[PDB]
């Protein structure tokens, strides 16, 4: 909640360069994506969390129950971070690394 | 997870697309600008 | 940039047949009809 | 993916989307069939021999 902005996301240090007067930041889809911290005047980027879904590669339940998981386009040096696998149950983390 | 999305106990071979079905309800923060702009409340409340 | 802002649940899945395998298909087609 | 598009990450929005339900299953499944048909189109157009 910055200056009357309501939303959900993950805040990280950003790189864009604002103007002395401009505060918010909007993307092509007309949504807030960059917000300036009111107290200390740097710029924070807002990113979505909770990767919506994956694709499971499974044979028929007749044969077995072992499955593969495909992540859509993500470079997997950070899939333990992108999935937030730290909070997952130990069964999921088998397919996380 | 792909058993839950299909709403069926047996799933045929192939590639599916699952829902999220996972959650981690987090905390919240509210940052608003520095408070300074104090009032002359002390003047009216405290006097002789 | 083209697909940067449109990760609001929308994705552009890549074609299953890549551009180089289709190239080999066309090469086979052109190498069969000339001999 | 509806749960992402129709509203961003939010518990109660998905909770109330549960009431509508099967539209999304019909909408996602509507687009997939299209994608598989696209792959079949390319396969049948190019792979004759
Ligand atoms: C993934 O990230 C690593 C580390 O920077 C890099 O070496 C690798 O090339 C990346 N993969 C792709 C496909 O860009
Ligand atoms: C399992 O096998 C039986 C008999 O072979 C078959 O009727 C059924 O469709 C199979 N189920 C699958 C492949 O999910
Ligand atoms: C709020 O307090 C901090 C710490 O004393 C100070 O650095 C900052 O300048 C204050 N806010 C404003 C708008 O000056
Ligand atoms: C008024 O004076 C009292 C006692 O001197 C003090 O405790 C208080 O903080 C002062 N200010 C207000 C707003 O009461």
């Amino acid at each position: 909640n910055f200056n009357g902005l309501k939303g959900t996301g993950v805040l990280t240090e950003s790189n864009k360069k604002f103007l002395p007067f401009q505060q918010f930041g909007r993307d092509i889809a007309d949504t807030t994506d960059a917000v300036r911290d009111p107290q200390t005047l740097e710029i924070l980027d807002i990113t979505p969390c909770s990767f919506g879904g994956v694709s499971v590669i499974t044979p028929g339940t007749n044969t077995s129950n072992q499955v593969a998981v495909l992540y859509q386009g993500v470079n997997c040096t950070e899939v333990p971070v992108a999935i937030h696998a730290d909070q997952l149950t130990p069964t999921w983390r088998v397919y996380s690394t | 997870e792909t058993k839950c999305t299909l709403k069926s106990f047996t799933v045929e071979k192939g590639i599916y697309q699952t829902s999220n079905f996972r959650v981690q309800p987090t905390e919240s923060i509210v940052r608003f600008p520095n408070i300074t702009n104090l009032c002359p409340f002390d003047e009216v409340f405290n006097a002789t | 940039l083209i697909c940067a802002q449109k990760f609001k649940g929308l994705t552009v899945l890549p074609p299953l047949l890549t551009d180089e395998m289709i190239a080999q298909y066309t090469s086979a087609l052109l190498a069969g009809t000339i001999t | 993916d509806c749960t992402m598009y129709i509203c961003g990450d939010s518990t109660e929005c998905s909770n109330l989307l549960l009431q509508y339900g099967s539209f999304c299953t019909q909408l996602k499944r509507a687009l997939t069939g299209i994608a598989v048909e696209q792959d079949k189109n390319t396969q049948e157009v190019f792979a004759q021999v």
